[PDB]
């Protein structure tokens, strides 16, 4: 499923994304425009064989298991399949321990690179 | 359990050397001659030089993701003529010297993806005759250098999204004949500018190509590479801009 802006502002804030671990709505929107293009299916390999999956490019070394990374630790106890779904609840629920996990989002490198400290509300004005 | 290289694991028989999330002050003077897989990815990594990998010839595969690089020397990979696969990606890169990857000419695979990188220096990619996979998506790139990709008659994966284009030159894709997959979105393609004609109707050409990721099995996003008023870009043609051009 490719999400448009608003619909996936609406699914982030009916999932409980807004103001999580204090990363306003428009973090997460913009994270996942620069990460997926807002697409649940997305993929991109890694040099280290680990792969990120769907609509925030959850990696397989850490977070979900694919059954071909190695020295994996599936963190969120989650085939990796499953962040492919266009129901977006499975990849909430495991983006909110990774930005849990220390470093809030700069897990993200695409959120990194074109998010963080802009005037990322933008994304879901008109919505 | 590596004999030579303390604090790595090893497997002599695959001829690997495995020191990824080991802390290094150096790369380690023992790595036997003949290691063909060598992974330093987090290993902190501050700077390589001219000398840093000499003598590792039957280098096939290195992964230096996710180290602290911020520049590359022009002969740190020199030795390395069998490289297949280079990882960089997720350094602190904010340029690559003339010549950097030329002695590398079975490269497969380079990932250069979560830099800085705001150019591309002429010709870097001329040698990679064989370059089958190029990530350059999540950098900051202000444009493609003319001809830039043309000697890359094998690849099939460019990523370029999440960068600072607002055009490509005319013809950037030409020479591209075995081109399976390009990463588009996130840059900020100008639309009133008369080199979109060129890119909105390759797009329209190769829409099959134009996708949000670089995996498999991925239907086509064309109409996902928007320009920076909103607009989609493949629905740009010369009559939209026969104004302008």
């Amino acid at each position: 499923k490719v999400f448009g802006r608003c619909e996936l502002a609406a699914a982030m804030k009916r999932h409980g994304l807004d103001n999580y671990r204090g990363y306003s709505l428009g973090n997460w929107v913009c994270a996942a425009k620069f990460e997926s293009n807002f697409n649940t299916q997305a993929t991109n390999r890694n040099t280290d064989g680990s792969t990120d999956y769907g609509i925030l490019q959850i990696n397989s070394r850490w977070w979900c298991n694919d059954g071909r990374t190695p020295g994996s630790r599936n963190l969120c106890n989650i085939p990796c399949s499953a962040l492919l779904s266009s129901d977006i609840t499975a990849s909430v629920n495991c983006a909110k321990k990774i930005v849990s996990d220390g470093n809030g989002m700069n897990a993200w490198v695409a959120w990194r690179n074109r998010c963080k400290g802009t005037d990322v509300q933008a994304w879901i004005r008109g919505c | 359990t590596c004999e030579t290289v303390t604090g790595c694991t090893c497997n002599e028989g695959k001829k690997e050397v495995d020191c990824q999330g080991k802390s290094l002050d150096s790369v380690p003077s023992g790595i036997p001659a003949d290691t063909e897989k060598l992974d330093l990815q987090s290993t902190g990594l501050a700077t390589l030089s001219d000398a840093t990998f000499r003598g590792l010839t039957k280098l096939t595969w290195l992964n230096l993701d996710y180290n602290q690089l911020q520049t590359l020397s022009a002969g740190v990979f020199d030795d390395l003529t069998e490289l297949g696969t280079l990882g960089l990606a997720n350094n602190q890169l904010a340029s690559l010297p003339l010549g950097v990857f030329d002695h590398l000419t079975q490269l497969d695979k380079l990932y250069l993806g979560g830099n800085q990188l705001k150019s591309l220096p002429s010709g870097v990619f001329d040698r990679l005759t064989k370059l089958k996979e190029l990530r350059l998506n999540t950098n900051q790139l202000q444009s493609i250098p003319a001809g830039a990709f043309d000697k890359l008659t094998n690849l099939q994966t460019l990523s370029l999204s999440t960068n600072q284009l607002q055009s490509v030159p005319h013809g950037a894709f030409d020479r591209l004949g075995k081109l399976q997959t390009i990463t588009l979105f996130g840059n900020q393609f100008d639309c009133s500018r008369c080199e979109t004609l060129y890119l909105s109707q390759w797009i329209r050409e190769n829409s099959n190509k134009v996708k949000d990721g670089t995996g498999q099995n991925l239907h086509e996003s064309p109409d996902g590479v928007t320009c920076s008023d909103g607009k989609v870009v493949r629905t740009v043609t010369n009559e939209t801009l026969k104004y302008e051009c």
